[PDB]
């Protein structure tokens, strides 16, 4: 909330599409460590065919 | 107060900004939140 | 609906191009994690092979 | 409201770029549901 | 059929490659996962020699 | 009408490069539909 | 036949050189995938070693 | 007929340019032809 | 503290972006190396699953 | 003292850029050392 | 050699780099193709220790 | 010490964060490298679970 | 013929590019036929 | 002495830019010093 | 040798830089193949511990 | 030592952190070579825990 | 003679830099052709 | 000889540079050479 001053010297076209896609990519990296390390996600991905 | 700072901003244009970028923050904590409390009910972890 | 002014600090020449990217970029890897995690899903690929 | 931003769009040019999105977004969700429903129905996904 | 005015603030020279490129990225993603998920499309490259 | 917009197109150029683009995709949709088809028959997807 | 319009809105300097790259590029990713999922065409690397 | 687009081209350059990119296809196209009845008449695929 | 004409000398708009992302990447790596080194942290997602 | 460096820069601004991220860090590594104590409190880290 | 007016449209310092790098990409490729899928190249190597 | 007149050629904004990043990346695979080549720091992670 | 096209080269410079590097090809060619012939001489390849 | 240099740095701005980065490296290796002899008494390395 | 007209439509800041560097990858990728499939080399760096 | 007029033709702002940045990258690659392929440089690290 | 192309470069000046390129090219196969002799007489490479 | 050329140095400070690039580099080897008589002393290498 304090850090808006950022915008002065950041230009927003390179740190608003970086601060968005560093938050997309942080999500994939969580979903896929979870599908990767558990079992119980990829159980339900496979269904009823297991 | 009207001085242009590299990025181009203001200091009023920047805090505008920021203040969306708060705003937008704010909702997708909420949702991920939410999210969380599904995840630990439908999911085996946390029990 | 609300974020409309995003437009006036990042260019949509690089945000549109990454917004759309990112999507089928996500699309892609939701579809190979779905393949890559089931057996029915290559098994459909298989076909009558099976 | 005639002011240039350093996207290089007014205001208005802005909120008409964005509904253009939002526009697109609704109509891909929609075809992403009904897409959920046919994986849902036909795939051992669910059940 | 309606999205014409992306051209308006997308540059063409940016996002007819990129849309062209994804397409034919996305063709070859298809094409190699049935060709690694699959015995059938293999066993048609190996033709006669098994 | 006579507007450039950041592309440096107008809204008439823009128009007539995204029919040609609409015009692309069904040529390459029609060959991907006919291709499917052949997939279907000669392949063991589908049976 | 019909396309040459794209010569307008995109630089040639940008899509020709990308266009053959991507020429060549499909054809050694389909030699490589001809190579590595057959036995005859290692087989024909291989010569009377074997 | 004047007119130069923003890729630095006029009309009558644009089709100058892809002819030449059809024409170069084209050979390309004929050379892999042959290619091909050659890797199906000394290769095992397709017998 | 006493590094700060350092901004003088690189861009800001370069640094500040590298130097938030670098923080972010090492916080990854560093949880990405205890997932798949320990086996409490994979047995914490896997929860009642096994 | 009003000199503009090749960063754009002058000194006092300069200055005023890294107090703020001088803060930040303050802040995160306030949080970090939190999460340490937690992580050592209920992971079989350090015993 | 009737090819000769593409450096009206290509930009020879971006395409002449770019053919010539291709060139030793493609040649590259081969001899690690020849070297991973073939045992005398690997022995031609190994000489006398074998 | 004697060094200081490559930033009349090299420009600061280039070369300073290339410098710190080289220094960074360069700790993180020390780091990694004897993670993941004794047994000592993986068992300090993994602590008294095994 | 003196127009100077979008590369910055002239019709009759573009094709005193292109001939040294269809003369370079050639050389390159001459040289890779030699190799082919040591290769299938040398190597098992071929027999 | 005041010539600017293709950096858009002077002799004696050059000078001072890497007096810091000097300063920082002893910094920097003090601390690595310490984690060095910090290692080797407290983990197998060195014995 | 007859080929110095290409610095006139090839910059040197770029074809000398790119040159150099292919030379140097090209030196490391020979040495790591020899390195990765013989014995002999290995055996050289293992010196005397076996 | 005979070299000097490589500057200029080549930017040093340039040439100077590449020919830096892979002498940087050609030392780590022996580094790591030479822990991938011996066994006493990995037994270094891990000292007295075996 | 003294036409300035693309490059930035003269005729006589892009003969210079490259005389100097096959000079080192030299150099560079010189100690080639002698590590490549140390290589077949020292290791297991050609016996 | 105060020629600039195309990386803007003239003759003289580009043999500058260079210079300070050869003595670096002697500085590494002499470096370099010694952590070599050390390795071979102190690792299996060489016996
Ligand atoms: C067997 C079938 C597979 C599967 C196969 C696929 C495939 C294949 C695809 C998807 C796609 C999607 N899947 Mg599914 N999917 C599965 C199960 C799930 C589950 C689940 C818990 O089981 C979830 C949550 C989802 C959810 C989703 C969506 C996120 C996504 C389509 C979004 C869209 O159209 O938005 C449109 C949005 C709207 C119309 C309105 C949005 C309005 C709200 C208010 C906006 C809030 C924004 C928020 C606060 C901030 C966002 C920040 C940004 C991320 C930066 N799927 C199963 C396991 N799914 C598609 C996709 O990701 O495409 C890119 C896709 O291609
Ligand atoms: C089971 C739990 C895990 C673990 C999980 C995590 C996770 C997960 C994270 C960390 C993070 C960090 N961990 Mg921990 N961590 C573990 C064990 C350790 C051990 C150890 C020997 O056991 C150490 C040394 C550390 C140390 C660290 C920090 C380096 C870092 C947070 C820094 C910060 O906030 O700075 C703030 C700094 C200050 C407030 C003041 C600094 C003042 C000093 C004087 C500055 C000196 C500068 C120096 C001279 C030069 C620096 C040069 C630059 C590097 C270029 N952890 C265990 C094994 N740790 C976090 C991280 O890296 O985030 C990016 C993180 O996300
Ligand atoms: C167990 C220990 C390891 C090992 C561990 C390491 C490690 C670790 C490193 C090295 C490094 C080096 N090692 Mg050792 N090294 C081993 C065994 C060898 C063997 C061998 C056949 O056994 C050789 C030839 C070398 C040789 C070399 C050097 C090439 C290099 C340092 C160069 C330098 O300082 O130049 C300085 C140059 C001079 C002072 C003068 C040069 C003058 C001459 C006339 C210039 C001629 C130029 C030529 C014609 C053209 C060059 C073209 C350019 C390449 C583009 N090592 C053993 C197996 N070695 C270091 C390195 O590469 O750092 C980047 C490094 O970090
Ligand atoms: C075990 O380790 C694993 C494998 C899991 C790896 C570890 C992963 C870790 C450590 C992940 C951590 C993730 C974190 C920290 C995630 C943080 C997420 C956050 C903070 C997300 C925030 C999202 C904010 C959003 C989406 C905001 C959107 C804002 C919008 C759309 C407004 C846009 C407009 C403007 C900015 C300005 C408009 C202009 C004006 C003039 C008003
Ligand atoms: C288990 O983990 C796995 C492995 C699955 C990994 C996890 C993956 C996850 C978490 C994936 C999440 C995916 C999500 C969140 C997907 C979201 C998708 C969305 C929101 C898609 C939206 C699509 C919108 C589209 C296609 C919009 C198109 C708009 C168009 C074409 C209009 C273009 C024109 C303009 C923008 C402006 C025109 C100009 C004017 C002046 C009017
Ligand atoms: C199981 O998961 C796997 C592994 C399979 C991964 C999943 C993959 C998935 C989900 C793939 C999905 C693929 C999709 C959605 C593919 C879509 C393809 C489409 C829509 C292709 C469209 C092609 C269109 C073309 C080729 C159009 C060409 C147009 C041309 C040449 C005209 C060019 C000229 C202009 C644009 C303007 C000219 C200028 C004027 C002034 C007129
Ligand atoms: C099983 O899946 C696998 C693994 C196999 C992966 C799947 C791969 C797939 C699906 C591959 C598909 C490949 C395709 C579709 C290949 C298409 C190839 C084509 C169409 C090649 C065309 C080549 C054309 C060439 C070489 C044209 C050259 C033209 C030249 C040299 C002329 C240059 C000059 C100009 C353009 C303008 C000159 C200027 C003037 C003013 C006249
Ligand atoms: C075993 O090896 C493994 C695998 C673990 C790998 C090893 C990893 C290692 C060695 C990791 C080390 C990590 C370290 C050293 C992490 C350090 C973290 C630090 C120091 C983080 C600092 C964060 C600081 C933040 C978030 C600051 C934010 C500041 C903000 C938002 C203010 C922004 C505004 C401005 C800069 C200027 C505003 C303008 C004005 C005019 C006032
Ligand atoms: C089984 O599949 C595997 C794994 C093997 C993968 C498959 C690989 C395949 C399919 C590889 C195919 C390779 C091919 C097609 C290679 C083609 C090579 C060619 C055509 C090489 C040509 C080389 C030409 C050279 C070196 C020319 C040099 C020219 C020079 C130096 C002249 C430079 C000067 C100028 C251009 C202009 C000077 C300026 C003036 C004003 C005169
Ligand atoms: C077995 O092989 C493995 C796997 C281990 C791989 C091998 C790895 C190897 C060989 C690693 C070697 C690592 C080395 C050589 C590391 C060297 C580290 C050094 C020298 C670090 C130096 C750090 C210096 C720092 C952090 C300096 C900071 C300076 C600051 C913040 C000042 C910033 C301000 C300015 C530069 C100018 C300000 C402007 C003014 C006008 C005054
Ligand atoms: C089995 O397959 C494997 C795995 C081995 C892969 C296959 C690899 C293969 C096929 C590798 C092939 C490698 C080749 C072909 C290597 C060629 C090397 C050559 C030709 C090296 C040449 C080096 C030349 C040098 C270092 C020249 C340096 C010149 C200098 C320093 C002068 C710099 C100054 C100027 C250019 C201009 C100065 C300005 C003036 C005004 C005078
Ligand atoms: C088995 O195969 C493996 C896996 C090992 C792979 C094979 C690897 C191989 C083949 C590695 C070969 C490595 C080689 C050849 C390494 C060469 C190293 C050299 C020559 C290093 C040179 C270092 C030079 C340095 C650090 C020089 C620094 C200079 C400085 C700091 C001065 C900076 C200032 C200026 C340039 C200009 C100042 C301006 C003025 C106006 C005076
Ligand atoms: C983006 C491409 C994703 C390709 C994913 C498929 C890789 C192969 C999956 C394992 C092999 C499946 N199998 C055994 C049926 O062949
Ligand atoms: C691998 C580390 C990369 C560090 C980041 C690259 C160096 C900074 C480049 C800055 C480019 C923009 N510039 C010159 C205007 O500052
Ligand atoms: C793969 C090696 C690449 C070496 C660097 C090639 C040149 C990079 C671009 C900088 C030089 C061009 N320019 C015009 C800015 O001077
Ligand atoms: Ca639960
Ligand atoms: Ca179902
Ligand atoms: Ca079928
Ligand atoms: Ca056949
Ligand atoms: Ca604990
Ligand atoms: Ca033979
Ligand atoms: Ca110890
Ligand atoms: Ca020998
Ligand atoms: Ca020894």
């Amino acid at each position: 909330m304090t850090n808006g001053k950022i915008w002065l010297v950041v230009k927003p076209t390179v740190g608003v599409p970086l601060f968005l896609s560093a938050a997309v990519i942080a999500s994939v990296v969580i979903h896929a460590a979870v599908l990767t390390t558990t079992t119980w996600l990829p159980a339900y991905y496979q269904g009823s065919a297991a | 107060l009207n001085k242009v700072w590299p990025s181009g901003l203001t200091v009023a244009e920047a805090e505008e900004v920021h203040k969306q970028l708060i705003l937008g923050t704010r909702v997708f904590g909420g949702m991920a939140l939410i999210a969380h409390f599904l995840a630990a009910a439908a999911t085996p972890w946390l029990g």
